[PDB]
């Protein structure tokens, strides 16, 4: 499993549209590429794909 | 999208108007008047020879 460290985010737009009203951007540090999965531990917003 | 501005009346004077909205890059306009007439509402009282 590729190790993922130093994971932060920043905000671009965040509008209240019905479909998907915002684009986040996440940077980190790793050692080799591969496959991962993401999820949101809340109910205020939902993340895609 | 809707936007209003006011331009001064001097001829040969490029004015810039700025448009800002969420989710898009800012954009500037360029209005520039090139001529202006002023016709009164005539009616011939008489004519003279």
């Amino acid at each position: 499993a590729p190790a993922v460290t130093n994971l932060e985010c920043q905000v671009a737009v965040c509008t209240h549209s019905s479909d998907f009203g915002g684009i986040a951007t996440l940077t980190f540090k790793t050692d080799k590429p591969g496959k991962c999965a993401v999820h949101s531990h809340s109910n205020v917003a939902t993340i895609q794909e | 999208y809707e936007h209003t501005a006011t331009i001064p009346n001097v001829v040969g004077f490029p004015y810039k108007a700025h448009i800002e909205r969420n989710g898009f890059s800012p954009m500037t306009l360029q209005l520039e008047v090139l001529g202006t007439s002023l016709e009164p509402t005539l009616n011939l009282e008489y004519i003279t020879c």
